[PDB]
């Protein structure tokens, strides 16, 4: 289960 | 002494091809179970282990939508980080992400991490408090402020203590014969003469799991870690690993050296010695 | 800036001639990620299978390229690797003592 992908 | 559920992200571009490529892999200890490569025609989240093969319909439908959107934000993030460093738009740059959680005996969360890297160098990393970030550069402060004002650390702290722990516990239970397996290595010492006065002793260790293993050479009790030539642990192909440690010794003195192997698959550490 | 890949060419099982085995080429410790890895027999490339690009904690990637093969005294096996950090493609011949 992938985590929340935060945008740099 | 513990277990790990780790994910790895990779996004990199190149001149001409324009649209970057995103790859995501997930490991439980030293065995991977999930894949996502954007180069496929219709990229899905594909399983790699036989214990995640069953699961349920939404687990693959949601993680595909999660990975596909993760591929989009990181191709935009690649140009954002490049602009922070103010680099030409015709080059080729990489972004890597590594997040996971280490769990102990009875579900104890020992450590959760979530770090990024730009062009191989450390960029942004979540601190061990799991509430604020550390920045390597000043260009990385643009990402730190953006992640601070958005409160992504509270989101990150919720995943590492919640879903990351339960899914690792779910993986360990369903892949018990594969993950909790402790296969000991088959060991032997080969003997290759190299010159008029020198021979090479190679201490092998084949087909073992997990990856953590210690190969040490000793000369009448004296440690020879500095004088040894250790090789990196290599995957054998069928879920196991291999490793060897070399040492150049004077000819005729091969009986004064001993190789010591340590692995969780062996109840006691081994001490080998070459026999003609 | 770029990191040079390290190459290991080996077999899954202790090899004996004529007995089918599994040839492996383990490339690791390189950066940027895009790499050319090929397993050849007698100088011609073979159909390979490559793992998915993961990296270690030092942020350098590793890749495994493997195939089926039969060790032979007539055929010699190799592994070609080309990277941006290398001036020319490198080659590592397979031997049972590798």
């Amino acid at each position: 289960d992938f985590a929340n992908t935060f945008l740099p | 002494g513990f277990h790990s559920l780790r994910y790895f992200y990779t996004a990199w571009s190149r001149p001409g091809s324009g649209e970057p490529r995103f790859v995501a892999v997930g490991y439980v200890d030293d065995t991977q179970f999930v894949r996502f490569d954007s180069d496929n025609a219709s990229p899905r989240a594909e399983p790699r282990a036989p214990w995640v093969e069953q699961q349920d319909p939404q687990y693959w439908d949601r993680n595909t939508r999660n990975a596909r959107d993760a591929a989009q934000t990181y191709r935009v993030g690649l140009d954002n980080v490049r602009g922070y460093y103010n680099q030409s738009e015709a080059g080729s740059h990489t972004i890597q992400r590594m997040y996971g959680c280490d769990v102990g005996p009875h579900g104890r969360l020992l450590r959760g991490y979530d770090q990024l890297a730009y062009d191989g160098a450390d960029y942004i990393a979540l601190n061990e408090d799991l509430r604020s970030w550390t920045a390597a550069d000043l260009a990385a402060q643009n990402t730190r402020r953006k992640w601070e004002e958005a409160g992504y650390a509270e989101r990150d702290r919720a995943y590492l203590e919640g879903e990351c722990v339960e899914w690792l516990l779910k993986h360990l239970e369903n892949g018990r014969e594969t993950l909790l397996r402790a296969d000991p290595p088959k060991t032997h010492i080969t003997h290759h003469p190299i010159s008029d006065r020198e021979v090479t002793l190679r201490c092998w260790a084949l087909g073992f799991y997990p990856e953590e293993i210690t190969l040490t050479w000793q000369h009448d009790g004296e440690d020879q870690t500095q004088e040894m030539e250790l090789v990196e642990t290599r995957p054998d192909g069928n879920g196991a690993f291999q490793k060897w440690a070399a040492l150049v010794v004077p000819s005729g003195e091969e009986q004064r050296y001993t190789c010591h192997v340590q692995h969780e698959g062996l109840p006691q550490p081994l001490t080998l010695r070459w026999e003609p | 800036e770029p990191r040079t890949p390290k190459i290991q060419v080996y077999s899954r099982h202790p090899a004996e001639n004529g007995k089918p085995n599994y040839l492996n080429c383990y490339v690791y410790g390189f950066h940027p990620p895009q790499i050319e890895i090929d397993l050849l027999k007698n100088g011609q490339k073979m159909k390979t299978e490559q793992s998915d690009l993961s990296f270690s904690k030092d942020w350098s990637f590793y890749l495994l390229v493997h195939t089926d093969f039969t060790p032979s005294t007539v055929d010699e096996y190799s592994c070609r690797v080309n990277h941006s950090s290398l001036a020319a493609p490198h080659m590592v011949k397979w031997d049972r003592n590798n």
